[PDB]
């Protein structure tokens, strides 16, 4: 676990409907909910390949399990029963454990993606913004929709607002 | 000679289904049945070859 989901970020947003991970901004123009398309798309590709790897790795040949034996062949019937029960037990154990462990792999993957998004935004903003907990940043400068979109796609231009942020911070 | 004897007795068995008859015809060399066993069957089990106490 990485501490983002059910961690320093408490709960999810029912408002964000276009993706798994994303931002919620609040400016003078208004607030919103935008999903991070790059991280969400990477997660979608990974989860799709995991599901496909689980499904398509099972290949079988045409077989018929059922067999019939007479009364004088009971060692036959018992051996057939043994092979059938053994295969069923092995497959049941394997399937249950595989699902159990892959659920933890998927949830950890989502937690890591959220934390990585948080760290990316933090490294972009540097000291131009303050961390106020809950995965939430407060800007020392004045941002419009261009600034918010710039933070979102990954082209923030810290030097543009460095001076104003310094003036507002040291006050 | 085995068990003091040279002659041999071959032992045979079969399971009569409920609602069936067995007919023995013999002009000699018959070791006839005297006691039979009505056998209701159960779960598959086995025979353990051991020398251990029983509790």
């Amino acid at each position: 676990l990485f501490g983002a989901i059910a961690g320093f970020i408490e709960g999810g947003w029912t408002g964000m409907v276009d993706g798994w991970y994303g931002y919620h901004h609040q400016n003078e123009q208004g607030s919103g909910y935008a999903a991070d398309q790059k991280s969400t798309q990477n997660a979608i590709n990974g989860i799709t390949n995991k599901v496909n790897s689980v499904i398509e790795k099972m290949n079988t040949q045409f077989t018929a399990v059922g067999k019939e034996f007479n009364k004088l062949e009971r060692r036959m019937e018992n051996l057939n029963k043994k092979v059938d029960d053994g295969f069923i037990d092995i497959w049941t154990y394997n399937a249950e454990l595989l699902v159990l462990l892959e659920n933890e792999r998927t949830l950890d993957f989502h937690d890591s993606n959220v934390k990585n998004l948080y760290e990316k935004v933090k490294s972009q903003l540097k000291n131009n913004a303050k961390e106020i907990g809950n995965g939430c940043f407060e800007f020392y400068h004045k941002c419009n929709d261009e600034c918010m979109e710039s933070v979102k796609n990954g082209t923030y231009d810290y030097p543009k607002y460095s001076e104003e942020s310094k003036l507002n911070r040291e006050k | 000679k085995v068990r003091d004897q040279e002659g041999r007795i071959n032992y045979y068995w079969t399971l009569l289904e409920p609602g069936d008859t067995i007919i023995f015809e013999a002009n000699g060399n018959l070791i006839a049945p005297r006691y039979a066993f009505a056998l209701s069957r159960g779960f598959g089990s086995g025979i353990i070859n051991s020398n251990a106490p029983m509790d």
